[PDB]
RNA sequence: GUCGACGUACUUCAUAGGAUCA
RNA sequence: CAUCCAAGGAAGGCAGCAGGCGCGCAAAUUACCCAAUCCUAAUUCAGGGAGGUAGUGACAAUAAAUAACGAUACAGUUGUAAUUGGAAUGAGUACAAUGUAAAUACCUUAACGAGGAACAAUUGGAGGGCAAGUCUGGUGCCAGCAGCCG
RNA sequence: UAUCUGGUUGAUCCUGCCAGUAGUCAUAUGCUUGUCUCAAAGAUUAAGCCAUGCAUGUCUAAGUAUAAGCAAUUUAUACAGU
């Protein structure tokens, strides 16, 4: 979401703290392969990030 | 090589260092409360309502 | 932790309007902070004192 | 409140940008500027390189 | 003021009715110096037309009111649109306003002579600390508004 | 809910203009031969 | 245990435990106002310059 | 100590010759 | 070297499988199972981080999508289409079945899934052109630098 | 090295020279990363130090059961199933 996002440009602009990624509400996927695809997806944009 | 950096100075006291902050930031309804709401259980072993 | 100093009789004399003094508790971080008073500190969203 | 005063003449601020944002610029800052649209002598006050 | 190489953010608008879906990071940067003054100045050129033309001499029109504003121009460095580089020579008595110059080469009466001069702009000194805190709601502090925002309220 | 648009999705940044013949090999190949005999033809 | 005094009264009266109440120490620098000289540019997934 | 010798690593200078034409 | 301690004592060896430190700068899961391979026992049956299964940075390798067939339009029989017609299909979603120790996936397959097919292919290199714009130099109007700024 | 490009003058050929262009593999790193099959995971010459969990147990009709164990019973007053 944008706040997530402004959240990191704001924190890398100011001194960049230890940043942890939490994903939450992964059992409301109804299926094993796209939850899959959704955190390896949601994990490399992370990454860019931090 | 990688582990050369620029040389800086940590003041962070050698005896009884002030706690660490941890800030549980995201969106509305993400579930900040109640990961700290779990932590803390499991830190402390109470849950604080 | 946030609390009030001021007398409640100067509240009620002068009325809400008046300027209220404050006592502000908790852990010190990053650099020592000098010990006589007149430091000149930032409270975000308030202004300096 | 003290804090509400402040408040009162930043207002009063806030109008006159406003208002000095809207209006029309000076002649000085139209970019091209021909005898006519500019005061007669306006240069004659003012310091141009 | 702050030292030197302290980096900040900038945005444009913090209160949760005017947040939108667009991104609300404006501005990204670098303090490089502080000082009490700063010498910021703007192009403005003086736009005329010639009338009379001699080869390289030539009489030109509209650059200014009165013998008074071509007095200081004298020497002044001006060219055509084309780029022919011409000087404000000598004020004619009669007409006011109206001045010789000379040119490298011959101009058309179609030109139009322009001369470069700098005016000089300052920074206004505004200052809206942002205090959240003491407001009830918090969330919606505001301050001036941008130059859009008021165009689209008074219509 | 304000989720993150396109451009910060693939975050494409600053690319260049690339036309489309670019995405299918193929498709490239087969234009650059029939363009090639099409100058056999005037050799 | 710090004292502030002359605290805005909106501070007390609109105190929401929620929202952090962050301190920070000023420098001398800090202290004055002038001109700022910086390098700036517009953020890249910013819309409008 | 702008020290000597050695070892090591580099920089640099020495490329035009014959035939035709004007 | 190092853990507990009531200070009297007690307990240590991941160059096993996971996972940490060694920096202030970084990289597989503290996952499921003995179903296959074989091993141990008093033994067909219990055990096996040996081993297998799945997850995870493009290690090294194989195959291979991102469009195909036409009409119209415009321009110097060639090129260009945010033009246009109805046919094809998997990336993905998903009843089901198969798969598996149980699962995921593969192979199958009802029903969805295409014009900007935005269901939005990348990494490098070369060469331009534009201004009432900016800088430098001088056998006039030029040349060089360059030009997100007029 | 080869091939190709360019420079060697007032110009064009013929020589010669000079500069750049070859390679997989290895290390580190950058950008991108849709499908099928398949597969590996060292390294500071630091065999340097390890929180936590697991990684070695094993019973057939056929060595020893009055478990005050379970369930079956008069198939069993020596026992007899598990
Ligand atoms: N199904 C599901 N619900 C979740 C999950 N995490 C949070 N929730 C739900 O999300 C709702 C909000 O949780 P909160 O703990 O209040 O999150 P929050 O950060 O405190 O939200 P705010 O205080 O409103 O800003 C609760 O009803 C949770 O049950 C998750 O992983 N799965
Ligand atoms: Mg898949
Ligand atoms: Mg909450
Ligand atoms: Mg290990
Ligand atoms: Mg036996
Ligand atoms: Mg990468
Ligand atoms: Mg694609
Ligand atoms: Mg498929
Ligand atoms: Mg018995």
């Amino acid at each position: 979401e944008m706040e997530t996002m402004e959240f990191l440009n704001i924190a890398q602009h100011h001194g960049m703290p230890r940043v942890l990624g939490v994903a939450t509400h992964l059992d409301l996927f109804k299926s094993q392969s796209t939850l899959r695809a959704s955190k390896k997806r949601l994990k490399h944009r992370f990454w860019t990030e931090v | 090589e990688r582990k050369l950096h620029v040389p800086m100075v940590d003041r962070t006291p050698e005896d009884d260092p002030p706690p660490f902050i941890v800030a549980v930031v995201g969106p509305p309804g993400t579930g900040k409360t109640t990961l700290i709401r779990s932590l803390v259980r499991r830190m402390t072993k109470s849950t604080l309502n | 932790r946030f609390t009030d100093l001021t007398h409640p009789e100067l509240i009620e004399t002068q009325g809400l309007q008046i300027d209220r003094k404050v006592a502000i508790y908790g852990y010190l971080h990053g650099t020592p902070l000098p010990s006589a008073p007149g430091t000149r500190v930032h409270i975000a969203g308030v202004g300096d004192f | 409140s003290s804090f509400e005063k402040q408040q009162i003449e930043i207002r009063k601020q806030i109008e006159q940008l406003e208002n000095e944002a809207v209006a029309e610029k000076k002649w000085s800052l139209k970019g091209e500027v021909k005898a006519k649209d500019r005061p007669e002598d306006a240069l004659l006050t003012e310091e141009l390189e | 003021l702050c030292s030197p190489n302290t980096p900040f953010c900038g945005v444009q608008i913090v209160a949760n009715s005017d947040t939108g879906n667009g991104f609300r990071i404006a501005a990204t940067g670098i303090v490089e110096e502080i000082d009490v003054n700063i010498e910021i100045v703007k192009k403005l050129k003086l736009v005329g037309f010639p009338y009379k033309i001699f080869k390289n001499t030539a009489f030109i029109k509209d650059m200014f009111s009165s013998a008074m504003e071509v007095a200081r121009f004298e020497g002044a460095q001006i060219k055509t649109v084309s780029g022919i580089r011409g000087e404000i020579k000598r004020a004619l008595s009669k007409p006011e306003g109206h001045y010789r110059a000379a040119f490298e080469d011959k101009i058309l009466m179609s030109d139009i002579v322009i001369l470069r001069s700098w005016y000089p702009v300052r920074v206004k000194k505004f200052y809206n600390p942002v205090t959240s805190l003491l407001l009830k709601e918090k969330t919606e502090w505001k301050g001036l508004r941008l130059t859009g925002q008021i165009r689209a309220a008074m219509n | 809910k304000r989720a993150i648009n396109y451009q910060i999705l693939k975050n494409k940044g600053l690319t260049p203009k690339r036309n489309k013949d670019n995405r299918n090999s193929r498709v490239k190949k087969r234009k650059k031969y029939q363009k090639a005999q099409k100058k056999l033809k005037s050799v | 245990r710090i004292v502030f005094e002359k605290v805005p009264m909106e501070f007390v009266k609109n105190f929401n435990p929620k929202f952090p109440i962050v301190m920070g120490g000023l420098l001398p620098t800090e202290i004055k106002f002038g001109i700022v000289k910086a390098r700036l540019r517009r953020h890249r997934w910013h819309k409008k310059i």
